[PDB]
RNA sequence: UUAGGGGCUCGAAGACGAUCAGAUACCGUCGUAGUCUUAACCAUAAACUAUGCCGACUAGAGAUAGGAAAACGUCAUGACUUCUCCUGCACCUUAUGAGAAACCAAAGUCUUUGGGUUCUGGGGGGAGUAUGGUCGCAAGGCUGAAACUUAAAGGAAUU
């Protein structure tokens, strides 16, 4: 959201839910952030990781693990 | 509003069902929402048939049971304490009360 | 590796219900004679590799909640919060945990695991008022709704409990750097994780 | 009939957590112990106390009460939690599969000692 | 906005709880008895009139003549059992 | 039964646009439709799809984003006259800013964006947003 | 007044200093609790400008038990600041005053940021809702147009307060259903004002940042009480 | 209803006997038309799923009726078991789908409003009345007003 030239109006941009892609609104209180740590070889080691956001409106169906194996498949540490 | 989603009748792809007369009341209700209570019971209660088995003839002898299947109206049903009356939750419920 | 699949055999781990629902289907596979149902053991263990990675990567761990409803979790859940430093709680419940700011069994967690979503899904039903993402282990029967990352095992055997519940602590000491070889397995037994008669 | 209220169960019951040791399953020292520990201000409400306090020593020597902090058993309790056998698992190499249960493995690789019963 | 001000006070004072009635015609032709209550207050038995105090006076206006309670309760007791810690 | 098979398609994928599925399936499928489908791809509301070649009329199984909020069919197939696709998209489409109807004009199946710079109007086909 | 003890991992955070301004809870749309979270952040003079509140309405209800009628005062209470920070809340209560003390604390807790547009030239501060956005509460639907600027906020008297509450300059107000009703009518203007972020454009295609929570970054500090 | 057959039982009318303040009703005992059938009429029922008819897509589980394919299946062309397919009457569970709510796989995909089409409704009475038309052997059916009247009728839930 721009206006004239430059200096992006409006105050913060929503999450935008990783499964959907739809996103995720101010009074969602059914939303999730997860965190998946990475390892090094023999591994061991946390820090590094690949974060992940799911709104209540895809957990609610039952839709939520499903689609969280899809978007660390891709990722590479799943093998489905 | 609707009391029931079944009406009651149970009645699904017909239009006309068959009838039955109540065994008291004696009113024509549709015979799949006459409420049926088939009674299979001995003659002679359970005290009083060790009479029976003192008094007669043959060594042993099985007191041959009863057999009537009664059918009720609603009201007579109401009435008579067959049924009595249950809670908006409850009433979903449609399995048997003694097995 | 190899062995923790091994292990499962003996757990009747692989065992589940004769009902199977439609979300938790693609886990099960060739279901028996006798209508019983059984779980591809690769497709378990590979969930614990995700699960401890998740696990992994809070950094106060007693921000995790470990809850169970049934009796065969409470000997397990209160060994698993040892090593993983985590709260835990065993039987009732009580709801308006994670609501109501004045009961003095307000817990606020980041993360939440759960043996039976069925058993304890008001605990489920909590966890999306305050944007907790849930673990659980799951049947064939239970639920996944308001459920992240299930752990597909036998949940009603009291052996199988806590051989998973050995497996997360195991693999996320691993993780956490608590063991520093993997040469040794581990020095704690199974049998801490179990359920007695008296 | 002679039910206790909640002001009657709390006292005694929170006397048998702390002050367990010392009254016995006998009342008319435990009427004489209550007063003693706590303030209790009425004659009626001493001996009513004192003798809901012997049914609940009653009650922990006959068995293991609910809703009782008192610890002993929780000393006692992590006594049973404390202890382990040899194994349960990984014995004795060879595993009791069945017909399906063993073509799971056939199926998915990852070879082991096995049984077909 | 008065009797606020006077309950405020007794709470403030170190009163355990209190309640100030006033009964009598308000903004209205109909009596109309408004009642304001914070902090417990027992009503019954002999520790009644003890742990209480209570009075009552009459206050004169322009349309007729209002009520006025005021009932504090105060700072052993026979209900509460205080127990002590052995070490 | 089947009168508009552009209509029933759009249908099927909106709804399935917010049950939240990564790919559909339509049916019967036409020469409109993936016209259609070609000028909601340029401005970037969904992926590729493919058209299987049945011997029939055809499946378009497409690959969609999480973008589309709805599109939709104008029946009947009004006529507008340049003028007058100011006036509908004031009443139809959500904002003046973003946004597109869709019409099918002498000079091929276009946007209302590329049918007032070619300067010629036409039948209304449908939206979307 | 007054200093409240924080409760629970946001109130410690916001009492401290840590977390900077609203806009982090919304993004990572963690419910806020207390009233005094948002206390701290719209301070008199500091604030620019303090949140304003303003009773919509008073209503008494009854119910019928057994001798006699109890009435208890219900009170609708919209808060805001101007510059697209709004609130909707009600409480019910024996006395009229007890019950909007109540009311405006729900109305705090229930806040609620509104995005805004412009209609089409686009200079010099948003002015409108920014497309067409509609929002219903029990038979009441209401929906907010996009309008030139300088139109003003063409609705009804109830409307005019709660979107000037929000900020909003501009607007067409269209309104089905029985609107006299107060109650449903400014539950289906706020839920109207709620789904404008909530709403996908072209201008949020681009896949977002992730950055850490104020749950995570100040973790270290919620260790210890 | 009309004209022939048949007429057991039940039984609008009618008859007495009870009950009651009265009781032309409930209850009881008789009992003609009718009930049944061939040949014409009549054309309405809470004729109800109180949800028009085709079509597309939305969500699973277990039953069930009909047909079809598979299994070294179990017992003797068929019965049963396990599994898939369409086509039926339904049922349970649930929804960021809908609704005023009751409830609803349709009452969903509708202010983010347009797949095709038939019929009907516009506060409550007056009134399905009056008059005219047309069908009917009649009973009545279909079509169908006004003057005047009135601030509420009506729906779903709560105490």
């Amino acid at each position: 959201m721009q206006n004239d030239e430059g200096r992006i109006v409006d105050l913060y941009i929503p999450r935008k839910c990783s499964a959907t892609g739809r996103l995720i609104p101010a009074k969602e209180h059914g939303a999730v952030q997860i965190n998946v740590g990475q390892v090094d070889e023999h591994g061991r080691y946390t820090g590094e990781y690949h974060a992940v956001a799911i709104s209540g409106a895809v957990r609610q169906r039952g839709e939520s693990d499903a689609c969280l194996n899809r978007l660390m498949h891709e990722k590479g540490l799943l093998s489905f | 509003p609707t009391k029931r989603r079944n009406g009651g009748r149970a009645k699904h792809g017909r239009g006309h069902s068959a009838v039955v007369r109540c065994s008291n009341c004696g009113r024509s209700c549709p015979k799949d929402k006459a409420i049926k209570r088939f009674n299979v019971r001995n003659i002679v209660d359970a005290s009083s048939q060790r009479d029976l088995r003192e008094a007669s003839v043959y060594n042993t002898y099985t007191l041959p049971k009863l057999y009537i299947k009664q059918c009720y109206c609603v009201s007579c049903a109401i009435h008579s304490r067959v049924v009595r009356v249950r809670s908006v939750e409850q009433r979903k419920v449609r399995e048997n009360p003694q097995r | 590796q190899e062995d923790s699949i091994a292990k499962m055999l003996i757990c009747k781990a692989h065992i589940g219900t004769k009902n199977v629902e439609h979300k938790m289907r693609p886990y099960v596979f060739k279901s028996t004679s006798e209508g019983i149902h059984l779980i591809n053991l690769a497709k378990t263990w590979e969930k614990i590799l995700m699960a401890a990675r998740v696990i992994v990567a809070i950094e106060n761990p007693a921000d995790v909640l470990v809850i169970s409803a049934r009796p065969y979790g409470s000997r397990a859940v209160l060994k698993f919060s040892q090593y993983v430093g985590a709260q835990a709680i065993a039987g009732r419940w009580t709801p308006g945990m994670l609501t109501n700011q004045i009961t003095q069994k307000f817990m606020e967690p980041r993360l939440l695991i759960v043996t039976d979503p069925r058993t304890d899904a008001q605990a489920v039903r909590e966890s999306a008022y305050a944007n907790v993402p849930v673990i659980a282990l799951c049947d064939t029967d239970s639920p996944l709704e308001h459920v992240d990352i299930c752990i597909p095992c036998n949940n009603k055997g009291k052996e199988s409990i806590a051989l998973m519940y050995w497996l997360l602590a195991r693999e996320v000491l691993y993780l956490r750097g608590e063991l520093p070889s993997r040469s040794v397995p581990w020095d704690v037994m199974v049998d801490m994780f179990l359920w007695r008669d008296p | 009939g002679r039910v206790r209220t909640r002001t009657v169960k709390r006292a005694a019951r929170q006397i048998v957590e702390k002050y367990y040791a010392k009254l016995t399953l006998d009342f008319q020292i435990n009427k004489k112990i209550s007063e003693e520990v706590a303030v209790i201000p009425s004659k009626r409400m001493r001996n009513r106390v004192a003798g809901f306090v012997t049914h609940l020593m009653k009650r922990i020597q006959k068995g293991p009460v609910r809703g009782i902090s008192l610890k002993l058993q929780e000393e006692e309790r992590e006594r049973r939690m404390d202890f382990v056998p040899e194994r349960s698992e990984v014995d004795v190499a060879t595993i009791t599969v069945d017909q399906d249960t063993a073509d799971m493995l056939r199926a998915l690789d990852i070879n082991l000692p096995n049984v077909v019963v | 906005r008065a009797c606020y001000g006077v309950l405020r006070h007794i709470m403030e004072s170190g009163a355990k709880g209190c309640e100030v009635v006033v009964s009598g015609k308000l903004r209205a032709q109909r009596a109309k008895s408004m009642k304001f209550k914070d902090g417990y207050l027992i009503s019954t038995g002999e520790p009644s009139k003890m742990f209480v105090d209570q009075a009552i006076r009459s206050v004169q206006l322009r349309q007729g003549v209002l009520g006025v309670r005021v009932k504090i309760m105060l700072p052993p007791l026979p209900d509460t059992i205080i127990v002590m810690d052995p070490k | 039964v089947r009168m508009n098979v552009l209509a029933d398609c759009l249908k099927t994928l909106v709804n399935a646009e917010k049950r939240g599925r990564r790919q559909v399936l339509i049916r019967p499928s036409s020469k409109v439709i993936i016209k259609f489908l070609q000028c909601m791809q340029r401005r970037g509301y969904i992926g590729d799809f493919e058209i299987v070649d049945d011997h029939r009329a055809g499946k378009i199984v497409i690959e969609l984003l999480g973008r589309i909020n709805k599109c939709g069919v104008i029946s009947p197939r009004f006529d507008i006259q340049v003028d007058k696709i100011e006036q509908f998209c004031s009443n139809l489409l959500p904002s003046r800013q973003f946004g597109h109807l869709v019409l099918t004009t002498a000079y091929g199946i276009m946007d209302h964006e590329e049918a007032r710079r070619k300067h010629t109007g036409g039948k209304i086909l449908g939206y979307f947003f | 007044l007054k200093d409240w003890v924080p409760i629970t991992k946001l109130g410690r955070l916001v009492r401290d200093g840590k977390i900077s301004s609203i806009e982090e809870i919304y993004l990572f749309s963690l419910p806020i609790k207390e009233y005094q979270i948002i206390d701290h952040f719209f301070q008199p003079g500091n604030c620019a400008a303090p949140l304003k509140d303003d009773v919509m309405k008073i209503m008494p209800v009854q119910k019928q038990t057994r001798a006699g009628q109890r009435t208890r005062f219900k009170a609708f209470v919209a808060v805001g600041d101007s510059n697209g920070h709004c609130g909707l809340g009600v409480k019910c209560a024996k006395e009229v005053a007890t019950a909007i003390r109540g009311a405006i604390i729900a109305a705090k807790l229930s806040l609620v940021p509104v995005r805004r547009g412009y209609w089409g030239n686009k200079i010099g501060e948003p002015h409108t809702v920014p497309m067409k956005v509609s929002g219903r509460c029990g038979s009441v639907r209401v929906r907010l147009i996009p309008a030139p600027r300088g139109t003003h906020i063409v609705g009804a008297p109830t409307t005019k307060k709660i979107l000037g509450f929000a900020g909003i300059k501009d607007c067409f107000s269209n309104s089905k259903g029985s609107t006299k009703t107060r109650g449903n009518f400014m539950k289906a203007l706020f839920d109207a004002l709620s789904q404008t972020y909530g709403y996908l454009t072209p201008e949020l295609w681009t896949p977002t940042v992730y950055t850490k929570s104020p749950y995570q970054e100040w973790s270290d500090y919620l260790a210890r009480t």
